RNA sequence: CACCCACUAAUAGGGAACGUGAGCUGGGUUUAGACCGUCGUGAGACAGGUUAGUUUUACCCUACUGAUGAUGUGUUGUUGC
RNA sequence: CCCACUGUCCCUACCUACUAUCCAGCGAAACCACAGCCAAGGGAACGGGCUUGGCGGAAUCAGCGGGGAAAGAAGACCCUG
RNA sequence: CGGCGGGUGUUGACGCGAUGUGAUUUCUGCCCAGUGCUCUGAAUGUCAAAGUGAAGAAAUUCAAUGAAGCGCGGGUAAACG
RNA sequence: CUACGCCGCGACGAGUAGGAGGGCCGCUGCGGUGAGCCUUGAAGCCUAGGGCGCGGGCCCGGGUGGAGCCGCCGCAGGUGCAGAUCUUGGUGGUAGUAGCAAAUAUUCAAACGAGAACUUUGAAGGCCGAAGUGGAGAAGGGUUCCAUGUGAACAGCAGUUGA
RNA sequence: AGCCCGGCUCGCUGGCGUGGAGCCGGGCGUGGAAUGCGAGUGCCUAGUGGGCCACUUUUGGUAAGCAGAACUGGCGCUGCG
RNA sequence: ACUAAUCGAACCAUCUAGUAGCUGGUUCCCUCCGAAGUUUCCCUCAGGAUAGCUGGCGCUCUCGCAGACCCGAGCCACGCA
RNA sequence: CCGACCCGUCUUGAAACACGGACCAAGGAGUCUAACACGUGCGCGAGUCGGGGGCUCGCACGAAAGCCGCCGUGGCGCAAUGAAGGUGAAGGCCGGCGCGCUCGCCGGCCGAGGUGGGAUCCCGAGGCCUCUCCAGUCCGCCGAGGGCGCACCACCGGCCCGUCUCGCCCGCCGCGCCGGGGAGGUGGAGCACGAGCGCACGUGUUAGGACCCGAAAGAUGGUGAACUAUGCCUGGGCAGGGCG
RNA sequence: CAGUAACGGCGAGUGAACAGGGAAGAGCCCAGCGCCGAAUCCCCGCCCCGCGGCGGGGCGCGGGACAUGUGGCGUACGGAAGACCCGCUCCCCGGCGCCGCUCGUGGGGGGCCCAAGUCCUUCUGAUCGAGGCCCAGCCCGUGGACGGUGUGAGGCCGGUAGCGGCCCCCGGCGCGCCGGGCCCGGGUCUUCCCGGAGUCGGGUUGCUUGGGAAUGCAGCCCAAAGCGGGUGGUAAACUCCAUCUAAGGCUAAAUACCGGCACGAGACCGAUAGUCAACAAGUACCGUAAGGGAAAGUUGAAAAGAACUUUGAAGAGAGAGUUCAAGAGGGCGUGAAACCGUUAAGAGGUAAACGGGUGGGGUCCGCGCAGUCCGCCCGGAGGAUUCAACCCGGCGGCGGGUCCGGCCGUGUCGGCGGCCCGGCGGAUCUUUCCCGCGCGGGGGACCGUCCCCCGACCGGCGACCGGCCGCCGCCGGGCGCAUUUCC
């Protein structure tokens, strides 16, 4: 029963909901159990980094986010092709790759492969026997210089592109960009009918004289 | 804290604040919105005008995404660079006026309300309000569009 | 209620939770069974008719009926008002 | 309805057995606001209590069925949902 | 619930199944308008899905044909009445 | 002059349903604090003991008891009962009352025994009266069968007897 | 927030410097009846939504401790003489 | 009628603490304020919503706070009933 | 001696011949979550909030506390309006010009208009002082009028969005069934120099067992023909007379 | 995201997804097309090495499966084969001996151990209570959690702390060896090969979903294609584009956990509470069965559990005894109310009971019973340091142009002072000194807060402190020994 002012309030308690109740007692322990695995992670693979495979440089999908770039799930195999790694090498030393997705524009390209060989120029890498050191790295740089790399590999950063002030020039001044706007939305509208009107006219007109 | 609680003062009357005639009973009128209609017509009515029935267009799948537009107005503009970039270019002997890029600051309309101080400033956004780039040129600015 | 028979001095009228069911009876109404007439398509209904249909408890308080006793005259008894 | 028959009745009495009664032993339950003498008044329009009057004498026994609008069941009749 | 499942049926019209009335005797009148039941499809009215044809660029729209049923025509009351 | 304190003047004081404030009213537990209390006696309970407060209630004396408890500042409630034909448990009046009244019936002597209407033996009078109150089985019971011993409880009186 | 002087605006109105409205300055306090009282404004909100009675007015009814209205007061919610 | 003292739909467990506008109950003190049974709408008439009546929280102002004991030195508040 | 009917409850009305209550002890009924709304307290404040994750000897307390800042993603707020395509909140004064045509191009300043109230504040003629004066020195109080006017209220303007009516102009790499602008009414949960966010507490409403106790019922899945009802199988039993 | 899009007698109500940020993160294998002398697999006999989960190897003119298709290469991320060139890159399997010793400090399991008062004096039935323990304080403390012990215990005991010790067993990580398997990878060019059918899809029906001219699922009917097919949230035709590749298969982690094994904890309950069950509880008991299902904790430190005398047939008593206590005596801690017995006191014919007012009686309380005190002065009778005032020493309060420092706050100067020899930031400008195409990351300059600094001015000693003085006050020690002062 509604009294005087007030919200109409929609409960959704109408489908026996005790029996189904998440109480969230054990999330003290569920974080020390997480943070035990990701210490007893981080020494079972000793000198690689701790978070993992290196990820590539990613924008972010709809027109809310494409202004902002990300981490993607792993390199696509152009990147890996026109950066001379093989893909079935490359998830040995530690590069996630993503064989499902495709490279749109080319500068996204460049910029993940520049990412993969700037990894690859401070890789370090340890010979399969430590006794042989066959082609991988020399001693002398992977005695003391070999660490446990925390957090992410190479963090995506979003970069701002710094414009200096200029002197504002006549086409700058003279520009219209509310009515360029308008006129934009104008022409996407009735792009298509004015193309059927114009082919309709044509077609008028290669019958008048007769 | 229950101490603090009108049931702890209303111990020894026995109606409980619920009164004697009426009492307190389970549902009377019945249970959440029932009869907004009917017998609850004159709360709605008062209090929830057009609550019922349907007006314009229903479009499924609506993705919140495709029309995010966030807006800034002008008397707010200057606030997306540093106090540093305003001092420069106010005291600035030549005409260079700073670029301010809202898209970067997270806006993607400039609107129109307030007033700006008089001094250039190229503006670059997505969208622009006819007064808003009346204003920013009538301070011999100028406003560039980005994709 | 009524009506008649007969006697009679007269066969007056009324109340008491329309006196009186832990006093009775259960003939009637007024459960369930059943038949008839009318009504209803039917289930069924009928201040319409007919038949069969469990009437429980007092040892409590008072009231009443009896039965002892109690108060006071020192005890006790007789005769008495 | 008739004959016969008889305590159904006039109109009640007497007798017999088991109780009831008293005693020894044994020993519950129902019910219980407090309780329990009336008339009238007023009052939720029929009082045990209140007002006014009548009055009021310990403790009990056997009966009793006038009252406790007695007990037994959150009326089964009527209405409402 | 289901299986070519099962009961009557180890049966076959003097048998199973479904009704009404209620021995014997004597009778069981009239009504087929209504509601049922049932016979006939006779050109046959209406009539779904599917199918057929046409318009359209297609969805679709329209049209033609017309199974039971209902109407139309008989019968039936020891069918309801 | 604990300023959340102290002091002055004036007016006023009904109250169901209901609302609000204050509570140095009360119960339980937690964080603080009282160099708190306690086997030279805590909690609890009893009290014709002394008081305080308008009241909720509180302090002290005496007795019992035998190991824990309280005040103040905050915190948190499964926090205050006369009712609900309330739930559980206990106890009254009724009340030494109703009652121990269906199927004819018991009596005498003796024994054991602390104790006899009821046990046992003998005598007498009766009943079932062969469709039985007799003699045996099925179902069901499950040791009730038999012997000895006991007299706590049961056998609605008793018992020396008994399933 | 009244009265009186000027002046200005109008696209309304119009013989007219007309009318009407609005606006801008100035001067007028004897505060233009009595009596009493300090006012204004906002948010949230419980309970209630069976009423009853009396003087007077009054409708239906033979009337009613009947049924229904107006006004005030009371009971409900209220003790006291 | 009978279907384990249960039959106009057995018994057991669960959904289930089913729903109830209806009945019953609803736990300490003092202080302050303090009602309504009326309007409108509702398959509404034993109920709600709504306005009204109530309480709480305030907030905006108004007369001043007069002389350290002394002692005023035409005109005496916004506004309200 | 005076006064004094039994409480609780429903009720217009209870001591009621209205219901519950024989007595005593213990238990016993507005709770928790979620979502709102308003008020109050606190922190920060056009911002605010880490609540999920992560980092700190992993753990007596500590499942706490602390920190993250390129963990602020995100939530709420900071902008509304329209069904939508979409659009989207600044004017005043002094000017020279068209023709200052109810308006088109610029200057200079100012920076959300005005009216009536408006706590507070400011100026303030004139007064109050002593043993007295002609003579002015420093500050205090009262003070008629006047001024700036907070918040808030009423009003009149102004601006944004939707929708009508009227009418005239402007723009261009697309010269268009293109785009833009004006004036006058009207519709909005708007603007008109922010007030919100987080947390706590109280009250009110609602969904949940929802203050406690209460149905007649409904559904699902099982157990019963040891009683009765009926059919079948296999057993057992029913003196003595009368009629004829 | 979001109680949103949407569903809904568009009523009550219902109600996702994408993107974003995180936890975790891992990818793959067939069929098919092919190529390779079936290259493949199972079983059984013999031998060797083993046992510990039954395998490795060798042999069989030993059987069987299998061409109605085993195995290798190969899978949509393309693949294969030839040539050319480049690079030898080193795998996994189970033991032999040992180190790091497995590691937040043992890897796990089990076992046995490791500090310090029973000191003195006292309380008590018993004490773990109370007082003390000279050296700055009884002793240990990496141990002051807990429990037991006749109370209340860090030191009596078990434990507790400890990258403490010792012993036994088990498991996975590197090296040299052991037995054997183990077979070419990449880039370029050329030539070939490339896909899952009663399935998709369509109609219809029923259910489901937020899915709305139909989200998903299923039945029935129809029934595919290969520049094909699916999806692109409004039915349909034409057209472009985007995206994936269905009808075959596997896969750890993050995630769930009211059952089980073993633990830890709690602002929870405390025997009518908390599980139904603190106890011989799913027991006793009930119902034919399904099933329903309780009540019930406490002597005492220790049985020391009442010997023995006596009455009774005994139950039960009176004595006695144990104990700190039986006024703790086997359902025995405490022991309320209701109700009952007795004793004492009082009263009683309007049922009791109640409010107000007194009176009488009674149990108690008042250390009641010759009634307070204490500041000054006066008088008397006695004492005693010492009273005042001065001297020495100490300490406090107040004031001082800051007398002197230490300073403090606001600015103010040149910044010698910091990108080497001070920081933090900036949506501020730059190599026109430095490494990525004329295209970055560095390094610079500047700005703003600044970091302590060198000094000075300004107001002040402030409630930020000292030294000096001057005053005042107090105390201790002298003198002061009497008309003072005090008792
Ligand atoms: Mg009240
Ligand atoms: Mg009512
Ligand atoms: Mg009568
Ligand atoms: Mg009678
Ligand atoms: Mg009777
Ligand atoms: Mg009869
Ligand atoms: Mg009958
Ligand atoms: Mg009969
Ligand atoms: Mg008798
Ligand atoms: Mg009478
Ligand atoms: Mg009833
Ligand atoms: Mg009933
Ligand atoms: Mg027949
Ligand atoms: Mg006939
Ligand atoms: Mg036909
Ligand atoms: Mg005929
Ligand atoms: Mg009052
Ligand atoms: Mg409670
Ligand atoms: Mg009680
Ligand atoms: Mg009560
Ligand atoms: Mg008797
Ligand atoms: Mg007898
Ligand atoms: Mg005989
Ligand atoms: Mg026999
Ligand atoms: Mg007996
Ligand atoms: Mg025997
Ligand atoms: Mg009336
Ligand atoms: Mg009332
Ligand atoms: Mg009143
Ligand atoms: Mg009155
Ligand atoms: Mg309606
Ligand atoms: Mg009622
Ligand atoms: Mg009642
Ligand atoms: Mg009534
Ligand atoms: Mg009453
Ligand atoms: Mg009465
Ligand atoms: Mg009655
Ligand atoms: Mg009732
Ligand atoms: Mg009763
Ligand atoms: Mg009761
Ligand atoms: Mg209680
Ligand atoms: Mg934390
Ligand atoms: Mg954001
Ligand atoms: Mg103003
Ligand atoms: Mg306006
Ligand atoms: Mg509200
Ligand atoms: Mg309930
Ligand atoms: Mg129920
Ligand atoms: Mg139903
Ligand atoms: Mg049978
Ligand atoms: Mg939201
Ligand atoms: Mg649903
Ligand atoms: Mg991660
Ligand atoms: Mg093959
Ligand atoms: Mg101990
Ligand atoms: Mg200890
Ligand atoms: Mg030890
Ligand atoms: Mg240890
Ligand atoms: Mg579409
Ligand atoms: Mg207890
Ligand atoms: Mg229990
Ligand atoms: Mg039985
Ligand atoms: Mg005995
Ligand atoms: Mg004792
Ligand atoms: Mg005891």
């Amino acid at each position: 029963a509604p009294s005087r002012n007030g919200m109409v309030l929609k409960p959704h308690f109408h489908k026996d909901w005790q029996r189904r109740v998440a109480t969230w007692f054990n999330q003290p322990a569920r974080k020390i159990r997480r943070r035990k695995a990701r210490q007893a992670k981080a020494r079972r693979i000793a000198p690689r980094p701790a978070s993992g495979p290196i990820r590539p440089i990613v924008r972010c999908p709809t027109v809310r986010y494409h202004t902002k770039v990300r981490a993607g799930r792993g390199f696509s195999l152009e990147e890996l092709r026109v950066a001379g790694i093989h893909k079935k090498v490359a998830r040995t030393i530690g590069i996630s790759v993503d064989p499902r997705r495709r490279n749109k524009s080319t500068e996204s390209l460049q910029a993940n492969v520049q990412r993969l060989k700037e990894y690859r120029s401070k890789l370090i890498l340890f010979p399969r026997k430590p006794s042989a050191p066959k082609k991988g790295d020399s001693s002398a740089e992977e005695l003391k210089l070999a660490t446990q790399l925390t957090g992410p590999v190479m963090p995506v950063r979003n970069v701002y592109k710094k414009e200096k002030a200029r002197v504002i020039t006549e086409e700058e001044k003279n520009f219209k960009a509310f009515a360029s706007l308008r006129m934009a939305r104008a022409n996407a509208r009735l792009f298509g009918i004015r193309a059927k009107r114009a082919k309709e006219a044509a077609e008028q007109d290669v019958e008048k004289k007769k | 804290p229950s101490r603090l609680r009108k049931t702890r003062k209303l111990r020894g009357h026995v109606s409980h604040g619920h009164g004697r005639i009426g009492k307190h009973r389970k549902h009377p009128g019945g249970r959440g919105n029932a009869g907004g209609l009917h017998h609850h017509r004159i709360n709605f009515d008062k209090y929830h005008p057009g609550y019922f029935g349907k007006v314009g267009m229903k479009h499924y799948h609506l993705k919140r995404n495709q029309s995010f537009c966030p807006t800034v107005n002008l008397d707010k503009l200057w606030t997306l660079v540093s106090e540093q970039t305003r001092v420069n270019a106010a005291k600035n002997k030549t005409g260079a006026a700073p670029i301010i890029d809202v898209v970067r600051s997270g806006y993607y309309k400039v609107l129109g309300k307030g007033k700006l101080p008089k001094q250039p400033v190229i503006v670059k956004a997505k969208f622009f309000s006819r007064r808003a780039e009346e204003k920013i040129k009538s301070v011999g600015g100028a406003c560039v569009l980005v994709a």
